[PDB]
């Protein structure tokens, strides 16, 4: 559990920053697309509650 | 256990002040996935 | 002896060891398959659907101004946007996934549209025998790498058969030049042509 | 090698439209380096 407490907060500060998003960088949003492709959304309300 | 030796160490090398880098950012993530056996196997799956 | 602009090519690949051109059928069927080519003495398979002609090849920072906006051979570490050449549409990287296994292995399928996002590939030297700047020559390994996605072409042996999918995985790739730059009034073959001297028709069993 | 690495230098300021100060000495480098080794191409050949 702490290793996979690890692998999850590495990628969380590599995710581009909200206003970076907020302009069309393509690269940019190319990242922010596979971090969220890999990890399922409610995987993590499972082990949040 | 040791495989958490390296990760405590890169999440200073992307996050600094409270803000992520751009340049690192952009290369530590298209060299993870060369090697999706870096990733804990159960994800790579359970 | 060396690959340029405008001229058909067909993706084959290599796994006993068995060479499986990859082909796809557009107007119905959007996705991808294999089809296979060792057992050409007993079967012809369908080249049809394999034809793929590469109308533009671009510098990975050349198209960068294109997305913000006759006949150049190409190199490694180029990018590449290939034409089904029967279906007049282009190869892309589609955004849903057919592995249903949370794999992250996309779906290869074909696009109408002529933007730039998941229509563009680049290739990339095997091993270290040639690099960066070289020509690629008629039959070498090469490895595809999306654009948006940045997965690789790859074959798939998990889902019972074999398929193609874009995950992180490499797969080396020939490219096998099919058809150059023909002259006028001559024949090639993928021709279609009638045969007159009066047609050569069938009936509409039929034999 | 030094052909492509120009050029994609120019696919970088080819939308810009104005040249910032450090985005010239760069390219003020590059070429007087260039006029090195064409002068020192020419050299090999200069004698028939």
């Amino acid at each position: 559990m702490s290793f996979y407490a690890a692998l999850i907060d590495l990628l969380g500060r590599c995710a581009p920053e909200m206003h970076l998003i907020q302009a069309g960088k393509g690269e940019a949003l190319r990242i922010r697309a596979i971090l969220r492709s890999l990890v399922p959304l409610d995987d993590l309300v499972g082990i949040i509650s | 256990c040791g495989g958490e030796r390296y990760l405590d160490f890169l999440r200073f090398a992307v996050f600094v002040n409270g803000e992520s880098v751009e340049e690192n950012a952009n290369v530590v993530v298209r060299l993870l996935i060369r090697k999706p056996e870096c990733f804990g196997p159960a994800l790579r799956g359970s | 002896q060396f690959l340029r602009t405008d001229d058909e090519v067909v993706l084959q690949c290599s796994a006993e060891q068995l060479k499986l051109c990859l082909a796809a059928e557009g107007f119905g069927n959007r996705l991808c398959f294999l089809e296979p080519t060792s057992n050409a003495q007993n079967v012809p398979p369908d080249l049809a659907i394999c034809c793929f002609t590469l109308e533009q090849s671009l510098s990975v920072r050349a198209l960068q101004e294109m997305l913000a906006n006759g006949h150049r051979t190409l190199l490694y570490g180029h990018a590449i946007l290939l034409r089904h050449a029967h279906s007049r549409m282009y190869l892309s990287c589609l955004t849903t996934s057919r592995s249903m296994t949370d794999k992250l292995a996309f779906d290869v399928g074909l696009q109408e549209d002529a933007t730039g996002e998941a229509c563009w590939w680049t290739m990339h030297p095997a091993s270290k025998q040639r690099s960066e700047g070289e020509k690629v020559r008629v039959g070498d390994d090469l490895i595809l790498v999306s654009v948006s996605s940045e997965r690789y072409l790859h074959l798939s042996t998990a889902s019972g058969e074999l398929q193609v999918d874009a995950s992180f995985m490499q797969t080396l790739w020939n490219m096998n030049p099919i058809c150059s730059c023909c002259e006028e009034g001559y024949v090639t073959g993928g021709h279609v042509l009638r045969l007159f001297h009066e047609c050569l028709t069938i009936s509409a069993q039929r034999r | 090698r030094l052909q492509e690495s120009i050029s994609d230098f120019y696919w970088y300021y080819s939308g810009k439209d104005v040249i910032e100060e450090q985005g010239k000495r760069n390219f003020s480098k590059a070429m007087s380096v260039a006029k090195q080794v064409f002068n020192s191409l020419t050299e090999y050949i200069q004698g028939p």
